Formats: structure tokens, sequence, C-alpha cells
């Protein structure tokens, strides 16, 4: 019940894997070019962009958040994302996150 | 003309056995190989066979500090011949559930 998605620093998505359709309903042409943010329950919105800009700050550590979701049936899925920054030794581009997203119980 | 870094990079996800549980796309611009094809095989299976040992200790190393950089290896091309990767790899537990793979061909390609 996973998903990968990779998003750049500001949270946007810039890469979708197909498995996000059963995970949440959307197809990966409506995730592309939005912000992850978008998507979140608005009590979770800063706590997913405090992560975002904290995983950045972890040196390729995995950071977990968990968040609310809205799915495209409309209702809150609780996510698991674990995610970490990544950048290609042989080049300084800009790093890019990249995120493992599950759906998960809240008990 | 040749292609960049990023678009010689592709992800991966393997179960903790080493199986291919999911592969990006771009991998048949690369090396050849349908994600599809590439389901439920081990990642073992595509080593050369003079990188075989250095693989297992860089998954041994894995396991344990739950991130590693493997060294320069060879992965068998889908019509023979072997391209030089360098991988970046993650495991993804539950505060393990499966290993994230950052792949990057060192080869020269397109
Ligand atoms: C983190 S690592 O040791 O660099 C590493 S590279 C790799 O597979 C290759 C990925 C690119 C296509 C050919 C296969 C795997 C591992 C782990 O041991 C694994 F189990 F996830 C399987």
């Amino acid at each position: 019940t996973r998903f990968i998605s990779r998003h750049n620093i500001e949270g946007i998505f810039t890469f979708v894997d197909h498995r996000c359709v059963a995970t949440v309903g959307y197809q990966p042409q409506e995730l592309l070019g939005k912000n992850i943010v978008e998507f979140c329950h608005p009590e979770d919105q800063q706590l997913l962009r405090d992560s975002f800009q904290q995983v950045v700050k972890l040196k390729g550590q995995v950071l977990s958040v968990m968040f609310r979701f809205r799915s495209k049936n409309q209702e809150w899925l609780w996510m698991r994302t674990s995610s970490f920054t990544f950048q290609n030794p042989y080049s300084d581009e800009i790093e890019y996150i990249i995120c493992t997203n599950t759906n998960v119980k809240n008990s | 003309e040749f292609k960049g870094l990023d678009s010689k990079t592709f992800l991966s996800e393997h179960s903790m056995d080493m199986k291919f549980t999911y592969c990006d796309d771009r991998i048949t611009e690369l090396i050849g190989y349908h994600p599809e094809e590439l389901l439920g095989r081990s990642a073992y299976e595509f080593y050369h066979a003079l990188d075989s040992e250095n693989m297992t200790k860089s998954h041994q190393n894995l396991c344990t500090k739950g991130q590693v950089v493997s060294g320069q290896y060879r992965m068998l091309a889908k019509h023979g011949g072997y391209v030089w990767l360098e991988t970046q790899g993650t495991v993804i537990y539950n505060p393990p559930q499966c290993i994230m793979c950052v792949n990057y061909v060192l080869s020269e390609i397109e």
C-alpha cells in the first residue's frame, strides 16, 4: 500500500510512481507540478513544511512524518511519508527529496 | 552528444531479500530492461561476477547501518555487456519494510 514520490525542496511533486492511484486515488498526471502541502490537512500543513525544511539539514538521513492526505475519493487518509534528500556527489546541483508514502493507521 | 547525471539516474525499490518491488521506467533508456521484466527478480542476478562479494558486503552494511553507498559496480545490460553503476541505498523501516535505491549509471550513454 505504498508509492514513491520525488520532490523539489519547496515540496512540489517532480516525480510520482503509478502505485499512487491505489494509495490515494490520483493519477500521476494529477499530482505532478502540485505541492504536497496542497493535499495536506490544515492542522498538519506546518508540520509537513517543517519536516521538508529539516530533511535538507539531516545529511541524507531518513525523516518520517505522519499526516492526513486528501484522497481523490474526498477522504482524509493517514499517510506515513519516509523521506531523505539525495544529491549526486559527482555534481553540485540542488538536492531533491525522495519519499515513500504509505497509508497507515492511527490507533 | 551524451546524457547528463540526472538523465542517467533511476530509482528502484527492493524487498529485504534484494528482489525488485518497483523500478523507474528510465532504466529502459539506460540498461534496456522494462520494469515489469525485473519485478520479483533479485538484484544479485544482475551483478558482474567480479563485483558480487563487494555488493554482498554493501548489503550487509546497509542492513546494519540503515544506509550505504556502493562502490563502482557492473550490471548486466539487456542485450549483453555491462554498465558501470553507483547506487545510494536506504532502508525504509516502520517506526524493515523495503530498500530504496537511487541508481546512477557512470557509463557514457546516448
Ligand atoms: C544499497 S546497495 O547495496 O547499493 C544495492 S544496489 C541494488 O540493486 C541494483 C540497483 C540498480 C539496478 C541493478 C541492481 C540493491 C542494493 C541492495 O543490496 C538491494 F537489496 F536493495 C538491492
